[PDB]
């Protein structure tokens, strides 16, 4: 089935510029528009502009024409978002989207969109978190993992490889006034088990390359 | 050429109740009107297209009404997992403006927070910093407030809280209050608290630790 894979979160500095990717699959690549919406911290669904492959033509937002070029390499199915003069306000998920399939005209709804990348306008350099455990005290016990002083965002936090989820408890990041992110992931379980189940976090930070896993033991 | 106006920007109802979202244009673009809901960390994904048809797949709880310049976003019975931003969109041509969006909360009965206290890991304390957690479980409404006490002095400056999204089984909050000392005040004092209050609970409730056991 119809599928958009985007590029990986990123950070780039104030006035920096920054070039997303879009790898379609499931349909012809280049007999459909690749729109381009995005959702800055706090505010709604923007449109951006829109590509058509075949040609190359595009059509931006008022808002955003002079700022940004749509470009596609057709041998590979990608689809490119450049934007230029980066500044604090274009800290945003830049999302990749398409027409549902079919013949008819009228159909230009968004009916698939690529999974979404978080873009970052900072000059802080990239930093992998140390994970600490939260350890359950003393029924229903509550453990968890403290992610602390990573940038940029995001972190993914999973519970025994995606095994425990029901329960499952994750923050939305805090930026510390250090200037790097920490936030918490808890789970309510219960009591009998912390002498049999064994319970670890699996967290993933994928602009540092980073993978750790923390046992959260009782102490 | 065609301002889309969303109203209201904010809503709150109960489970099976019937809500409805307001989208206006300045004029007419032929009906071709999207309707599409945002869930807390997931993609958008499409309800109605042509103003008033049904996506294959969702929900039969979900309905569209209108035309010309004048359209509506209707639950006929609201489920928990409804917590989402809702956001109109024309498709006729470019541009393919979105509304601004409105966001969906559930009212539910009131509940009291569960409250647990984390102290630092041993790990921790060797970067020269020990952050002190008090996790509130499972709570409505969102407003409650959280005082640190260390050997009873309450605590300002020093701390940070995060709330959850309401979850989308029970519509309840959590919320994670983060205390952050260095090493030498972690180790100078004995008794970490956190004094809890919210609507669901008749007086303020108090977890701490004493440090070492
Ligand atoms: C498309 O991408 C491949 C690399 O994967 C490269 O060899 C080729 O030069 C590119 N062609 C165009 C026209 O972009």
């Amino acid at each position: 089935q119809v599928q958009l894979v985007q590029s990986g979160a990123e950070v780039q500095k104030p006035g920096a510029s920054v070039k997303v990717s879009c790898k379609a699959s499931g349909y012809t690549f280049a007999s459909y528009d690749i729109n381009w919406v995005r959702q800055a911290t706090g505010q709604g669904l923007e449109w951006m502009g829109w590509m058509n492959p075949k040609t190359g033509n595009t059509g931006y937002a008022q808002k955003f024409q002079g700022r940004v070029t749509l470009t596609r390499n057709t041998s590979i199915s990608t689809a490119y978002m450049e934007l230029t003069s980066l500044r604090s306000e274009d800290t945003a998920v830049y999302y990749c989207a398409t027409y549902r399939i079919i013949a008819a005209v009228g159909y230009r709804y968004f009916q698939y969109w690529g999974q979404g990348t978080l873009v970052t306008v900072s000059s802080a350099s990239t930093k992998g978190p140390s994970v600490f455990p939260l350890a359950p005290s003393s029924g229903t016990a509550a453990l968890g993992c403290l992610v602390k002083d990573y940038f940029p965002e995001p972190v993914t936090v999973s519970w025994n490889s995606g095994a425990l989820t029901s329960g499952v408890h994750t923050f939305p990041a805090v930026l510390q006034s250090s200037g790097l992110y920490s936030l918490s992931s808890v789970v309510t379980v219960p009591s009998s088990s912390l002498g049999t189940q064994t319970y670890i976090c699996n967290v993933n930070h994928k602009p540092s390359n980073t993978k750790v896993d923390k046992r959260v033991e009782p102490k | 050429d065609i301002q889309l106006t969303q109203s209201p920007s904010s809503l709150s109802a109960s489970v099976g109740d019937s809500v409805t979202i307001t989208c206006r244009a300045s004029q007419g673009f032929g009906n071709y009107l999207a309707w599409y809901q945002q869930r807390p960390g997931k993609v958008p994904e499409v309800l109605i297209y042509a103003a008033t048809t049904l996506q294959s797949g969702v929900p039969s709880r979900f309905s569209g009404s209108g035309s010309g310049t004048d359209f509506t976003l209707t639950i006929s019975s609201l489920q928990p997992e409804d917590v989402a931003t809702y956001y109109c969109q024309k498709y006729n041509s470019a541009p393919f403006t979105f509304g601004q969006g409105t966001r969906l909360e559930i009212k539910r009965t009131v509940a009291a927070p569960s409250v647990f206290i984390f102290p630092p890991s041993d790990e921790q304390l060797k970067s020269g910093t020990a952050s002190v957690v008090c996790l509130l479980n499972n709570f409505y409404p969102r407003e409650a407030k959280v005082q640190w006490k260390v050997d009873n002095a309450l605590q300002s400056g020093n701390s940070q809280e995060s709330v959850t999204e309401q979850d989308s089984k029970d519509s309840t909050y959590s919320l994670s209050s983060t205390l952050t000392l260095s090493k030498a005040d972690y180790e100078k004092h004995k008794v970490y608290a956190c004094e809890v209050t919210h609507q669901g609970l008749s007086s303020p409730v108090t977890k701490s630790f004493n440090r070492g056991e």
